[PDB]
RNA sequence: UUUUUUUACUUAUUCAAUGAAGCGGGGCUGGACUUGCGUCCAACUUCUGGAGUUAAGGUCC
RNA sequence: AGGGAAGUCGGCAAAAUAGAUCCGUAACUUCGGGAAAAGGAUUGGCUCUAAGGGUUGGGCACGUGCGUGCGGUUAACAACCAACUUAGAACUGGUACGGACAGGGGGAAUCUGACUGUCUAAUUAAAACAUAGCAUUGCG
RNA sequence: UCGUGCCCCGUGUGGCGAAAGGGAAGCCGGUUAAUAUUCCGGCACCUGGAUGUGGGUUUUGCGCGGCAACGCAACUGAACGCGGAGACGACGGCGGGGGCCCCGGGCAGAGUUCUCUUUUCUUCUUAACGGUCUAUCACCCUGGAAACAGUUUGUCUGGAGAU
RNA sequence: GAAGCCAGAGGAAACUCUGGUGGAGGCUCGCAGCGGUUCUGACGUGCAAAUCGAUCGUCAAAUCUGAGCAUGGGGGCGAAA
């Protein structure tokens, strides 16, 4: 039963700021309450502390991550060329 | 400042770090310590075999 | 080839999937083979390596994490580690 | 706030050889919009640990070692001099002088690339989250990685009570009167 | 009233041990036995020397507190001084 | 002997850090190149959210 | 009384509306709103009816109130206890039934500032100020 | 004891600053023209000190029991360390407890009473401090869950072991 | 009456529809509080060197408020009058 058909979690702001505006918050709300699975428990649990800051509700760890999401893109990539780097820095 | 009015067992758990830690945390901490001394003989017999290796290649 | 052995095995031979009922296998000392998931906590991990290497039980580290060992087990739940009891069909403890 | 944001004081350990330390908390610091983590570390010379607090790398955690010294592996969350390091590597809290603890690429999302080396003299070119050139001391220590909470900045504050709560704890100027809105005697631009 | 602190009153103000009692007097150990010996200073015993002195064992000397601020006013002090 | 230039130095002056703790130069050990033995470069802890402190010990008295 | 803005710079002031249940509700729109839009039907008293709950409690064979091994899900039954809502119906007084009190008048548009907020204490509360958003400049 | 010395340690620096923050400990009854958690009576508590008695422990020197969570009146513990408490936002609904409000019966008293009203109203209380038996969360043991189950008003929990 | 959640009906699925649940918002009617719009208002040597009445704005927050403390005239403070 969708309630409205586009504002979603932005419905709470009314009309104000502008539909462009809340179009781009939406998104940061969406990701920031939404629940993760934890990378090292596994259970669905790992939900937003504070700005940067993903704690697991099950195995009560706490990491640094992005400001509305639990990984950024630019740290994933890093993450990439830095194992490439640390194999040719070994070999 | 109640605590200072009461006797000893009252305040704690008959256990190692009891009242201060809980007991599966103090189970923990016991396997975690005998596994790490174990595979620290095991590093340690390692380095030992690799180093007489090295002196048997350099002799 | 290890999801395929994995699922032979389900199939045909006999498994008991988790921590408890797998320390309990390796004490009886029946246990053929363990397999640890890679997101499996270390000290479980060191504890579960050294139970085997008392019973002279093989270890395989699955790559995968607690939820793809459940799925490639054919269960609706996530598995940490499992031991196998009887090969059955599969031939997954000649490796 | 409780303690300032800085690596450890360059000392034996870290010029010579690792130290290791154990990440134990990773805390909300107000008026920063950076993680902070706080990473117990042994004293060489006495019994009593030490506790500092870093600006927290993203994929740190708690229960985690990191390491910091001249020998330390290239890992996010250690902290290495950045002679130590390939070019291609971003760190961040980059010292600008050996010792100084910390001072270049430290809000959330930002670092600093290792360019180039120049090791005959022993420096190190370095690119700033500014776009900026510079060359540092090749015994400048960073920590491997990127500071975490990126993408604060893209969410609209959307509220004038947001942009107050941001702005109370940070000391800066809010609300902001206009100098062409003011008289002639409060402002240049006043009239 | 206020609330007494532990280990202000009773024992721990009754007795010295020997190394409080030299530092009190400063004298030298030499001296500090001679004159005990010629003023009739002898050593005690406490009911709990824990509550004199935490790291007191069998073997520690103790005086009383008393006795020493009486060493105090000797003129023998100034005797020793001036020989030194 | 003096006037300009740059081009080194450190001792005045200036900045920073630390509980002023390991700087500089050798010796020992190992690795390389070299020359047929001088350089430079390394000693020491990386599976784990444990613990590390009151010197054990050797040898002359 | 009758008329109903003819008054007045100007509907100023007053009057009218008002609670609750039900029917129904346009343009415009940033799709969230507009909206209690608009426009309608009703409401007392009395005597009834219906609906919405809680607790307790199962047969054998042995050992001897518990243990077993059974057997059964019509307890879909009994006993006891309890409070406030909702709907339906008849009867009945009436000039009034949200009977005092309490309590939106509504609508068509134009200008204007996005909104919430703030100031000239003691003549100006506003198109003024702020605000989020946007743009520029300086600094390693 | 070469008697007039030697050893260990490192952290700095003092004070003021809150009758609403933090914080050791007191309740009830009575009493005055006027004070009362302050007086009086009864019944308690905290902090500090000294030193006894009983009880405990010990000839296996520093207790015993429970698989465990842990229990029991005791049941050594310096330096140097670790940890906890002090010690913490706003808002929403839900559940438990005290007090208040409300209803019924009973004893006693009072009012109403032309008529009616087995009536209307009033008293019916129990402190601190203790003992004892219990009270959501959570944790432990057995065991191993798909025909997935448990479960809140609110969809969370479970092979990292649920019911 | 926003996300989230439950059930039913569809849809190959993604999703769609229906009925509930839930209780978000510098949302809204409105009591206290805070403020101060209007009235040929009261008062005008006043109760008052700024008060009184009715009406009005706001009312879960950029809300109201105490004490302690800081900023001092070539200054301060100023959502700027
Ligand atoms: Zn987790």
């Amino acid at each position: 039963s969708k309630r409205t058909k586009k504002v979603g979690i932005s419905g709470k702001y009314g009309t104000r700021y502008g539909a462009s505006l809340r179009k781009l918050v939406k998104k940061q709300e969406v990701t920031q309450h939404a629940r993760y699975t934890c990378t090292f428990c596994g259970k669905n649990s790992v939900r937003r502390t504070a700005v940067g800051i993903w704690s697991c509700k099950s195995c009560k760890k706490t990491m640094a991550g992005g400001a509305y999401t639990v990984s950024t893109p630019a740290a994933a990539a890093m993450r990439s060329t830095l194992r490439r780097l640390r194999e040719i820095t070994e070999a | 400042r109640e605590y200072a009015t009461i006797s000893k067992p009252k305040k704690t758990v008959q256990r190692a770090y009891g009242g201060s830690r809980c007991g599966n945390c103090v189970r923990d901490r016991i396997i975690r310590a005998f596994l790490i001394e174990e595979q620290k003989i095991v590093k340690k017999v390692l380095k030992e075999q690799s180093q007489a290796e090295k002196k048997a290649s350099k002799k | 080839s290890i999801g395929a052995k994995l699922a032979l095995v389900i199939k045909s031979g006999k498994v008991v999937l988790g921590y408890r009922s797998t320390l309990k296998a390796l004490r009886s000392g029946k246990a053929k083979l363990i397999l640890i998931a890679a997101n499996t906590p270390p000290l479980r991990k060191s504890e579960l390596e050294y139970y085997s290497m008392m019973s002279k039980t093989p270890v395989h580290h699955y790559s995968g994490t607690n939820i793809e060992l459940g799925t490639a087990c054919g269960k609706l739940f996530r598995c940490s580690t499992m031991a196998i009891l009887d090969a059955g069909d599969s031939d997954i403890l000649a490796d | 706030r409780k303690a300032p944001a800085k690596f450890r004081p360059l000392d034996y350990a870290e010029r010579h050889g690792y130290i290791r330390g154990i990440v134990k908390e990773i805390i909300h610091d107000p008026g920063r919009g950076a993680p902070l983590a706080r990473v117990v570390f042994r004293s060489p010379y006495k019994y009593k640990q030490i506790t500092e607090t870093f600006i927290a790398n993203e994929g740190m955690y708690t229960g985690q070692f990191i390491y910091a010294g001249k020998n330390a592996a290239l890992t996010v969350g250690n902290i290495l001099p950045l002679s130590s390091v390939p070019e291609g590597t971003v760190v961040s809290n980059v010292e600008e002088k050996p010792g100084d603890r910390g001072a270049l690429g430290r809000t959330s999302g930002n670092y600093v690339t290792v360019v180039g080396h120049n090791p005959d003299e022993g420096k190190t070119r370095i690119k700033l989250p500014s776009g900026a050139k510079k060359v540092v001391p090749s015994s400048s220590r960073g920590m491997i990685g990127i500071v975490a909470g990126g993408g604060r900045t893209d969410k609209p504050l959307l509220k004038a009570s947001r942009a107050k709560h941001k702005f109370a704890v940070k000391r800066n100027r809010w609300p902001k009167t206009r100098g062409v809105a003011m008289n002639p005697v409060d402002h240049p631009h006043g009239g | 009233g206020k609330a007494k602190k532990k280990g202000k009153s009773g024992a721990a103000r009754n007795y010295m041990t020997r190394t409080q009692a030299v530092k009190k007097l400063q004298l030298s150990l030499p001296d500090f036995r001679k004159l005990c010996i010629w003023k009739g200073i002898y050593p005690r015993e406490p009911r709990d020397r824990r509550k004199v002195n935490k790291s007191a064992t069998a073997s520690t000397t103790f005086y009383y507190t008393k006795d020493i601020q009486y060493l105090l006013h000797e003129p023998l002090l100034q005797k020793f001084r001036e020989q030194k």
